[PDB]
């Protein structure tokens, strides 16, 4: 069978409105390991996207940490988009603050 | 106290696209030593924490020849299990497997993994009595059958106890110190609007390591085993881990709730609670 | 040191 991906969308540090901090976008318990994982400002890909080397856990389970350097401000919107055999359509999960 | 060595192997084949990727990934006490990556022109195994440069050139170039070896055998695997489940040569599969001693403080075996996957899903493991074997489909029969034939299982216990364990052994001693590290979590409540008369309150705990924590919420004193929100723990990215929990609660209460955090870092527990500015 | 793998 195939395994669903949960996805975690959060910053590094506690963000403080034009502070430099990392975005990361948390990939877990998805299987087969071949997945494309995108970070989304304000709608459109964000070019500079670094990925861990691939992992796999105690359930055979994937997982993996993409994050990008950025400095939030009040209005601006991130998002990580994960496509993956597992689902019919990529998913997307937005950066709330709060979480 | 215990301590681990233990490998997580990966091969996955592409037909079309390329020779299967083959990768091997050790790890001491659940933190990643050495990596072997065959998606490369010239693979190598790697040090992965810093500690692992002492070891010699002698030692990079045997685990090297010896994750080749074990590829080039996965390879074979692969094709393998096409016949055993009468699949065809066009999709990508894969196999997996978690190989690995977990010794007590005086340094004699407690537990030995040697577990098997096929395409995410148990395919064979070696039982906890390291004599016999658990196979989990038809297809993993073949295979119990042929590794019975062969005395597989006694070659294994006699890695788990002997190899294994020494080794383990060596690579405490060149990364001890750095192994026993702690970071106690830096934890801070926050407070957020809800509908009406309720307010959800925040509790995060950040920067620690290990992963493993506790988070509590209680009211009065006393803990609450329902309605508790939370998130799985996560990485920093930064080598650290963070985690919060949160409840709801009501307008004007805030004060009668306290979050509590358990981390082996920590001299005792914290104790904290909404701190209005 | 990881183990040498035998064929399934």
């Amino acid at each position: 069978i195939q395994k669903t991906p949960q996805i975690q969308v959060y910053s590094r540090h506690p963000p403080e409105n034009g502070k430099p901090n990392i975005l990361n976008c948390y990939v877990t318990q998805f299987h087969p390991p071949h997945i494309e994982i995108q970070m989304l400002k304000n709608g459109k890909k964000i070019p500079k996207v670094e990925m861990s080397d691939m992992s796999f856990s105690k359930d055979w389970s994937f997982y993996i940490l993409a994050h990008t350097e950025f400095t939030p401000t009040e209005t601006d919107t991130y998002a990580c988009r994960v496509k993956h055999d597992s689902m019919a359509e990529p998913k997307t999960v937005y950066w709330d603050r709060d979480m | 106290g215990p301590h681990s060595l233990r490998y997580f192997v990966t091969a996955v084949s592409r037909p079309g696209l390329g020779e299967p990727r083959y990768m091997e990934v050790g790890y001491v006490d659940d933190t990643e030593f050495v990596r072997f990556d065959s998606d490369a022109e010239n693979p190598r195994y790697e040090p992965r924490a810093r500690w692992m440069e002492q070891e010699g050139p002698e030692y990079w170039e045997r685990e090297t020849q010896k994750a080749k070896g074990n590829e080039q055998s996965f390879r074979v695997d692969l094709r393998t299990l096409l016949g055993y489940y009468n699949q065809s040569k066009g999709g990508s599969h894969t196999i997996q497997v978690i190989s690995g001693c977990e010794v007590g403080s005086d340094g004699r075996l407690l537990r030995g993994y040697q577990q098997y996957a096929y395409d995410g899903c148990d395919y064979i493991a070696l039982n906890e009595d390291l004599k016999t074997w658990t196979a989990a489909d038809m297809a993993a029969l073949i295979t119990k059958h042929k590794w019975e034939q062969a005395g597989e299982a006694e070659r294994l216990r006699a890695y788990l106890e002997g190899t294994c364990v020494e080794w383990l052994r060596r690579y405490l001693k060149n990364g001890n110190a750095t192994l026993l590290r702690t970071d106690s979590p830096k934890a801070h409540v926050t407070h957020h609007s809800r509908p009406e008369d309720k307010v959800t309150l925040r509790c995060w705990a950040l920067g620690f390591y290990p992963a493993d924590i506790t988070l509590t919420w209680q009211l009065n004193g006393e803990e609450l085993i329902q309605d508790m929100e939370l998130v799985e723990t996560r990485p920093a990215g930064d080598g650290t881990f963070q985690k919060w929990a949160s409840v709801v609660v009501p307008l004007g209460k805030e004060q009668y709730y306290t979050c509590h955090v358990y981390h082996q870092g920590l001299p005792e527990p914290l104790t904290l609670r909404w701190e209005p500015p | 040191s990881i183990i040498g793998f035998e064929k399934l």
